[PDB]
């Protein structure tokens, strides 16, 4: 058994990460006390999910997550909420004062104060695993900790875990849900010094999750508690194989060996399916075949793009309920001759199946309906490139006339900076475009 | 149309199907980078209090 | 009150467009660099889809369909109706074509030639046309060396493919023609055929070399007893049904965040057995002088007005489909 | 824990910021010796940013009360509130500053300022972690202008990298106490392009305007126009006093919200404006809030372009409607919005409204247009200066001429400077 350490950095990352961690305890029967009753082993065991949750000598499982914010008001919900007993206080860092949507002010002025700390915390959990795998952090590109803090911690985590894998789940911005107009900035320079640091980043866009909201369940003005619950969903999917029995994506490796195969093209679209409103009088439950289909529909995608016109490099196929191989590969065989999935020619033209047999497991009183099978689609498309573009347009129009340059500049920060990370967004934009057309 | 690699357990199965074949900055490094923002910070905060005592 | 953005000042389709919409008071015009608009007049070349539908709010038209060049480009156009089967390799209005790159750069030089062999030894006509993307540059000869030659000395893709020999030529004159009809897509994938066309004939034996349906149907009954509409209106709507319906997959927009329609350009010729057969696809397109009112105007009433509404008997023949 | 010290200087200063603590004391159900008696514990989730708790459970505002005279704050411990203020913070002289911007910047003031330092010193000790400062005060006068700068200054050089917010009360000749207006507010001006972060612009010929025209008052007095002034600052102050998706400091808002350092003069509006009880729908909140006849800068926004819009609705409406109903205003007038800068229109929403309305909406702008009431003031400064006139009063306290040729060289280069942004 090898350990995971979630790490959760600024409001954006910890309250998803709080939703997340709500999620892992109803789908392990965790309850908020910390106490599991099926766990029959008490103090200890190297049972699946304690790749995710430690165990006292009292019997409670305390999850292997760190959250870090530069303002103690979002992380001090936590310390009161209703998981307050799952973790002790080390566990849970707050500051005084945030970085103002500054990625300078999160990075160099008040990271540098606050870096050793939080290295010091996740070496107490690392210090707990006898073979750690890696790290999950969850963060927001927007936020000037989620953007600033972040890639300082890769950097030092790249330091002092070298051999061990990083995956992120990344919040791209969207102006539907943010009061903030420096977002561009913040997730530019945020993607160029981190991108050396992680093997497998899932971005999710705000605007995707936004709109699914208000689509599927029916949610006229979606808040954030609304866009977590979905999010942890799609998050709980991608780390099932890590915290259950199974055979694909059994360690962060894997992720990176069957979604990357180029270093710097390692974010992989996700695709979720179905999403049911729990209110509706009672819906008709989805077939392999048509939750498989709806993987290619661009309305269920955390990133609003159109692989039609990209090239897959990857595909893996991860299923939670009743679902049997026969109905799989009956469902692929037909997607073939109706869609447009052009692989890259260096790359088989296959898809990576994994198959949980517990079915997603719902928050009581949520928004998502219980339904008997799920499938989560994760498929390395130059199509994501497109949100590259999107962001490195914002970033254009403001940068030409320096518009809030001088707040970055005010904290340390060098304007070269900025032009250097561009040039990098460049060079990656480049890096898709030579990968999918001809 | 081929299924290779089938694993089954008592929580799931995982297998793999094929439709055609195929055709770092050292911690100095980085003290340097947050000491060097830092000194910057510091040029400009005290040519404001040399405005501000003139 | 409606906005929209030209970035494409060279469209004389879309200019007359964009003349037309200022005149209802309802459309506003901004700058091509403004993107909180309704309706994009785009750029030929490099329009940004991803940019669009992402702008919170705003109903968001553009008047190009993202992977329609697969129908207009030369290579494009011979390799989907090879390779797609709605087309088949048998398709009987496409004249048999191969893709041919320069020797200085898959290709079918050694498929092209076993045919060609074919034809030579059968006593049959055996002349050819090779063109590409890049001209205004063509060459029709009877011998494959010069064919092949021809294209090493260029840099760019070729295609080759049969030169119909026999054109129906129109009486007085002796003279050849095309014939070019105007389609357009809407956003839900409605397929409308202009009900007005032009022939291009040729001022030589083989005004301002254009004639018109009226003219030219009605020559069709004096010279051959028949009309434009079984002998050849048939055909052509049913060549612009199989090409448009073979890559609706590809680039519909009905399940997307933005919303797409064009205008396309089909060149069709006719034989002495009034069968029909495809050039090319253009996928921007001028019109005829005499004509740019009536269509400009159909444009904005089902393209535009049909997503933007304002404050007949339809010009167009709608070809339905599944 | 994120505390704000409101500081009021002068006359002008003192009677808004007095009717600005009646206000927000009303809605966060404090009464006038210091006890809550609301009903939502909504009022007190951020009630410590504005107040300190004392024993007995009272709480007593965080403001500092300055003035070079008595008259103005006797009046203020006299008034309603006047009780509810801590009595150490009641700094004043008695020479006061015949509004003259040299005697509270250089001569009177100079001898008061260090005791008013001492109680900003005090109360920023007692705060959890201090957000930064925010003044109300006028610029045409002597103590609001001349010493409300120089305090201003000196506070930056105790803390630099805190937030300085003021809303600076602009003379109008329309409204005018004496002809030297245009000298002390230019001279002002300077100053706060320099050491402000943000500044809330509060044209006293708007105020007036607003009064005589839309609220249909014959005689408007300086207490009508301080409703205004009240009803704005409480509006502006909403996403700082109360709990909501926003999350919104002192410096979230500057980062978001000043593009470049010296453009930071912002344009407040507000709506309804009623001269009473028909419900107001979200359209119409939103058509009058963006109207020229709602903004107190007296400067035609359909003269500029906003850099920045950020607006607040008070009340329990349809937040559904509110994104349809700004959606549509700006992409009805996208040519009055930069489009350099993406998604500079924000929106923030408030369940507690203002006594006495179902709902209201509070505008901030950061437009070009501002520069218009720079230039009027650059005109009728240059007017008198061109012949020196009246000029013996500023240099007979020490002052020389050069000093008011940079000012003016300063403020029009802020006007041309938004100009170039303009286009
Ligand atoms: N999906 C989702 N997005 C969030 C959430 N919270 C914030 N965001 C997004 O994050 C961006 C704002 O960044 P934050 O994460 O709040 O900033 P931060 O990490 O706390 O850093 P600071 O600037 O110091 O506050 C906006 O684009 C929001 O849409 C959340 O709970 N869920
Ligand atoms: N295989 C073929 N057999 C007979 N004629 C042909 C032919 N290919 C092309 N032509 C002639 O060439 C003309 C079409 O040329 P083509 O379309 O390739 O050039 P082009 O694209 O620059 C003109 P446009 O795109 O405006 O129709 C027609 O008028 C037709 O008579
Ligand atoms: N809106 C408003 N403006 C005022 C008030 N009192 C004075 N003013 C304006 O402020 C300027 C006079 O400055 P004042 O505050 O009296 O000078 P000070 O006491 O020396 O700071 C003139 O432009 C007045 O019109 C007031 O109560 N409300
Ligand atoms: C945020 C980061 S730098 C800054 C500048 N603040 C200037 C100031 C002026 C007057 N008094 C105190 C401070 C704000
Ligand atoms: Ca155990
Ligand atoms: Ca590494
Ligand atoms: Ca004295
Ligand atoms: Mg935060
Ligand atoms: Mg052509
Ligand atoms: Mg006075």
């Amino acid at each position: 058994m090898r350990e995971c350490i979630s790490i959760h950095v600024g409001q954006a990352g910890v309250q998803i990460g709080n939703a997340c961690w709500e999620l892992y305890c109803l789908e392990h029967g965790i309850q908020p006390d910390g106490q599991m009753p099926s766990d029959k082993t008490i103090g200890g065991g190297d049972d699946s999910f304690n790749t995710f949750f430690s165990e006292t000598g009292a019997g409670k499982h305390v999850p292997r997550a760190v959250f870090v914010d530069l303002e103690p008001t979002v992380i001090d919900e936590v310390r009161t909420g209703t998981y307050r007993q799952l973790f002790h206080p080390e566990q849970l860092i707050t500051g005084k004062e945030d970085a103002a949507n500054n990625y300078a002010r999160g990075h160099y002025t008040i990271g540098k104060e606050i870096i050793d700390l939080v290295l010091d915390r996740i070496r107490k959990l690392a210090d707990q695993c006898t073979g750690l795998q890696g790290f999950l952090v969850f963060h927001s590109f927007g936020g000037g900790t989620g953007s600033g803090f972040t890639s300082l911690l890769m950097e030092r985590l790249s330091v002092d875990y070298g051999k061990k894998s990083k995956l992120e789940f990344s919040i791209y911005p969207a102006p539907q849900v943010s009061t903030a107009v420096v977002e561009p900035y913040n997730s530019i320079l945020t993607t160029h010094t981190t991108l050396e640091h992680s093997d497998c980043a899932f971005m999710v866009d705000n605007e995707a999750i936004y709109d699914i909201c208000r689509r599927n369940l029916d949610i006229e003005r979606p808040t954030y508690t609304n866009l977590n619950r979905l999010i942890s969903q799609i998050v709980s999917s991608i780390t099932a194989s890590l915290r259950f029995d199974g055979a694909l994506n059994v360690d962060l490796t894997e992720f990176q060996t069957n979604l990357v195969p180029y270093p710097r093209i390692h974010f992989p679209l996700a695709t979720y399916a179905p999403v049911i409103s729990a209110e509706k009088a009672y819906h008709e439950q989805l077939s392999v075949a048509e939750i498989t289909n709806a993987c290619f529909e661009p309305a269920n995608q955390m990133v609003k793009c159109d692989p039609r016109h990209g090239k897959y490099m990857a595909c893996c196929l991860l299923y939670r309920g009743d679902v049997v191989p026969k109905d799989v590969n009956a469902a692929i065989a037909t997607i073939k001759t109706k869609r447009s999935i052009q692989f890259v020619d260096w790359c088989p033209t296959g898809f990576k199946v994994g198959i949980n047999y517990q079915p997603p497991t719902v928050v009581p009183g949520g928004d998502l309906a219980k339904v008997q099978r799920a499938v989560c689609m994760l498929s390395n498309t130059t199509a994501i490139a497109e949100a590259w573009a999107r962001l490195d347009h914002k970033f254009d129009l403001m940068y030409a006339k320096r518009a809030f340059v001088h707040w970055y500049v005010g904290e340390g920060m060098e304007e070269g900076e900025f032009s250097e990370a561009r040039e990098d967004m460049a060079a990656l934009e480049k890096d898709y475009e030579e990968v999918g057309v001809d | 149309m081929e299924v290779i690699e089938l694993n089954k357990c008592t929580s799931g199965q995982s297998f793999e199907v094929i439709l055609k074949p195929p055709s770092d900055p050292s911690l100095e490094e980085i003290q340097k980078k947050l000491e060097a923002a830092e000194e910057r910070r510091k040029y400009q905060e005290a040519e404001l209090l040399k405005h501000l005592a003139e | 009150m409606y906005t929209f953005v030209v970035r494409d000042e060279n469209s004389s389709v879309y200019a007359e467009v964009s003349r037309l919409l200022l005149a209802t008071g309802q459309w506003k015009r901004l700058r091509k660099d403004n993107p909180r608009f309704n309706l994009m007049l785009g750029e030929r070349n490099r329009l940004p889809f991803g940019r669009l539908g992402h702008e919170p709010g705003l109903v968001q038209l553009v008047n190009y369909y993202r992977g329609a060049d697969k129908l207009c480009r030369k290579a494009s156009l011979v390799k989907l109706i090879k390779t797609s089967p709605e087309l088949s390799e048998s398709c009987t209005w496409f004249p048999e074509s191969y893709v041919i790159y320069p020797t200085n750069l898959t290709d079918e030089r050694e498929v092209f030639l076993a045919a060609y062999n074919r034809r030579r030894e059968g006593r049959e006509g055996n002349v050819w046309i090779a063109k590409s993307s890049a001209g205004a540059g063509i060459l029709i000869s009877s011998e494959a060396s010069e064919l092949l030659d021809f294209i090493d000395e260029q840099g760019q893709v070729h295609v080759i493919q049969k030169y119909l020999e026999k054109p129906l030529l129109l009486e007085p004159g002796h003279r050849k023609f095309d014939i070019r009809s105007w389609v357009l897509v809407d956003h839900l994938y409605n397929i409308y055929l202009y009900r007005e066309g032009v022939l291009r004939t040729s001022s030589e034996p083989y005004e301002g070399n254009e004639m018109f349906f009226e003219e030219f149907n009605q020559y069709l009954m004096d010279a051959l007893n028949t009309t434009l509409e079984n002998s050849i209106l048939l055909q052509i709507k049913h060549i612009i049904r199989s090409c448009l319906m073979c890559i609706e997959p590809a680039i519909s927009t009905k399940h997307l965040h933005y919303q797409s329609f064009q205008l396309f350009g089909f060149d069709f010729m006719v034989d002495e057995e009034l069968k029909v057969w495809l050039i090319e696809v253009n996928g921007a397109p001028a019109c005829a002088q005499k004509l740019y009112a009536e269509l400009c105007q159909g444009i904005v009433d089902v393209a535009i007005s049909s997503v933007f509404p304002l404050a007949p008997t339809s010009i167009f023949i709608k070809l339905h489909h599944h | 824990m994120r505390e704000i010290v409101h500081i009021q200087a002068g006359q002008c200063g003192n009677q808004i910021g007095a009717k600005f603590w009646e206000v927000i004391s009303d809605e966060h159900g404090i009464d006038p010796t210091g006890s809550y008696h609301g009903d939502s514990d909504l009022q007190l989730e951020r009630i410590n940013v504005y107040y300190n708790e004392a024993t007995g459970n009272k709480y007593v505002p965080r403001a500092i009360l300055v003035d070079l005279e008595p008259g103005t704050m006797d009046s203020v411990r006299s008034g309603p509130f006047g009780q509810i203020f801590r009595p150490d913070n009641f700094v004043f002289g008695q020479s006061g500053a015949g509004n003259n911007w040299a005697k509270g910047h250089y001569t009177e003031g100079a001898e008061l300022v260090d005791s008013v330092l001492d109680v900003v010193r005090k109360e920023s000790e007692s705060c959890d972690c201090l957000q930064g400062f925010q003044l109300t005060h006028s610029l045409g006068g002597g103590t609001g202008s001349g010493m409300g700068t120089l305090l201003i200054s000196k506070i930056r050089e105790e803390y630099p990298d805190r937030i300085m917010n003021t809303f600076s009360v602009m003379p109008s000749p329309k409204v005018s106490d004496t002809v030297v207006e245009p000298y002390n507010a230019t001279l002002s001006v300077h100053q706060l392009v320099e050491n402000t972060d943000e500044t809330y612009c509060i044209d006293n010929e708007a105020l007036y305007d607003i009064c005589f025209r839309t609220l249909k008052l014959t005689t408007p007095t300086y207490g009508d126009l301080n409703h205004l002034v009240s009803a704005t600052m409480s509006g502006v102050t909403t996403c700082l006093r109360f709990p909501g998706q926003l999350n919104a400091d002192l410096r979230k808002l500057a980062v978001n919200m000043v593009p470049f350092p010296r453009l930071h003069f912002f344009m407040p509006g507000f709506a309804p404006l009623t001269s009473q009880y028909r419900a107001l729908t979200v359209p119409e909140l939103t058509q009058q809030m963006f109207d020229s006849k709602n903004m107190m800068a007296a400067c035609d926004p359909r003269h500029g372009r906003y850099l920045t819009v950020a607006a607040i609705f008070r009340g329990r409406m349809s937040m559904k409607e509110v994104d349809e109903q700004m959606l549509n205003v700006q992409n009805k007038n996208s040519s009055y919005f930069v489009e350099w800068i993406p998604n500079n229109v924000k929106t923030a929403v408030c369940d507690i409204p203002p006594r006495g309305l179902k709902m209201s909406a509070t505008f901030i702008g950061n437009s070009t247009a501002i520069q218009e009431l720079f230039k009027r003031i650059s005109e009728q400064f240059t007017a008198m200066f061109r012949r020196k006139a009246f000029l013996h009063w500023y240099t007979g306290e020490g002052m020389d001429e050069m000093e008011f040729t940079e000012a003016e060289s300063n403020m029009n280069d802020l006007v041309s400077e938004y100009q170039q942004y303009q286009d």
